């Protein structure tokens, strides 16, 4: 999973190298901003419920289309509404274990990797998640580090999506 | 690989998860022993080739007959093939040692040794001791309690001691 530390092992191990002050100069810059990060990721968990089904409520007002048209990709029965709301609790998981290791290996990992496959085939278009991503950000309610960090993990996501 | 922290995000994802605030002050708790692990980092670093020629030498003093004509580690390629084996377990040890989990030494380096010696017909037990002697004498070098700020380092301690150990029992 790609973190500070596990990029900088790596590095070493591909040249065959111990570890130099370089990468321990890695594992420094991590340790002083896991504060901001750990301290976002306890507060976006205490919100989460409450984000997700925000940021899905978002969707369904900038895109009425998606509660309203028929065919089970959409939001327009009570299953429709429960799968949109699980997957926005998916994305907003995610960005807490980005918090938690200081970088976007959980997203890459358990989400991005495949997601053009699945939203094609399930007919679900990114412009929804996009949508549900920019209400997170403007309703975080973190500010400094952790806000700034948190947003580059949620728009590693939006940039993936367009 | 995963580090300490990847190793709650993907044990936390399987089970759909948010990490709890227990586990968020347990890392927190591991940042702030950071700089205590990057001095065991860089101490072991650096006299790793006295480490290992130390503790090969030792090694061949106390059995004779891996050196002795028709021993696992007589002649040139054989006896260079024995130290770049120390040096590479020392260096995998660090790596593990650097990122707070033993992922990296497991899949990089132990996974397949044993089966590896036993195919070749080198001596599993005797390697162990080699690693036994690189372990002592970098715990020993890690904890000198000069030209440094003096604290309490025990648990870290602990989590290296065990690094040896495991690469000890794996080929053994
Ligand atoms: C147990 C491992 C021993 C021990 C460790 C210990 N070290 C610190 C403090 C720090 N160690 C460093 C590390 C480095 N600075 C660098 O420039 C480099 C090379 C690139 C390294 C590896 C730093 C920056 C600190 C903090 C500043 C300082 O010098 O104090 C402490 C104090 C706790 C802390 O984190 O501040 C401790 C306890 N101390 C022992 O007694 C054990 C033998
Ligand atoms: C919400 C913004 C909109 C929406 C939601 C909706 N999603 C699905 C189905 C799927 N969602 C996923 C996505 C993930 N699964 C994962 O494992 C991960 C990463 C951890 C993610 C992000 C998948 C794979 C599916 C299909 C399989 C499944 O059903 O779980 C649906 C159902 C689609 C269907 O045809 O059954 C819906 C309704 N729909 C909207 O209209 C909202 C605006
Ligand atoms: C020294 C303490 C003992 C010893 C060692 C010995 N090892 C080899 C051969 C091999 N060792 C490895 C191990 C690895 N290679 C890797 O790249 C990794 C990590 C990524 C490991 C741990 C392997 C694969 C070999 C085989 C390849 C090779 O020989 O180069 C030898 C050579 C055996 C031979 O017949 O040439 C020896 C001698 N011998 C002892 O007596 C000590 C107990």
């Amino acid at each position: 999973m790609k973190t500070p530390l596990t990029e900088a092992v790596a590095a070493a191990d591909s040249q065959g190298r111990f570890l130099s002050s370089t990468e321990i100069q890695t594992a420094f810059g991590r340790f002083r901003q896991a504060s901001a990060s750990l301290a976002a990721a306890k507060a976006l968990t205490e919100k989460a419920s409450s984000l997700a089904s925000g940021a899905a409520n978002a969707v369904y007002s900038k895109f009425p289309y998606t509660t309203s048209q028929n065919g089970p990709n959409f939001a327009s029965t009570q299953t429709g509404k429960d799968k949109c709301v699980r997957d926005i609790g998916y994305y907003l998981r995610m960005v807490t274990y980005c918090l938690v290791v200081g970088g976007t290996g959980p997203l890459d990992d358990y989400l991005i990797g495949g997601i053009a496959e699945i939203n094609r085939t399930f007919d679900l278009s990114p412009s929804w998640y996009v949508e549900a991503l920019k209400y997170i950000k403007a309703n975080h309610g973190l500010s400094g580090d952790p806000a700034v960090e948190a947003n580059s993990y949620i728009d590693y996501a939006i940039n993936a999506l367009s | 690989m995963l580090d300490a922290f990847a190793k709650v995000v993907s044990q936390a994802d399987a089970r759909g998860e948010y990490l709890s605030g227990s586990q968020i002050d347990a890392l927190s708790a591991l940042v702030a022993d950071g700089n205590k692990r990057m001095d065991v980092v860089n101490r072991i670093t650096g006299n790793s080739s006295t480490i290992v020629a130390n503790a090969a030498r030792s090694l061949f003093a106390e059995q004779p007959q891996l050196i002795a004509p028709g021993g696992n580690a007589y002649t040139s390629r054989r006896m260079a093939a024995c130290l770049r084996d120390m040096e590479i377990i020392l260096r995998y040890v660090t790596y593990a040692i650097f990122a707070g989990d033993a992922s990296v030494l497991d899949d990089r380096c132990l996974n397949g040794l044993k089966e590896t010696y036993l195919a070749l017909g080198t001596p599993g037990s005797s390697v162990a001791v080699g690693v036994q002697k690189m372990k002592d004498a970098a715990l020993a070098i890690a904890g000198d309690t000069n030209g440094i700020t003096r604290g309490d380092c025990a648990s870290l301690m602990a989590e290296v001691a065990s690094y040896f150990d495991k690469a000890a029992s794996a080929v053994a």
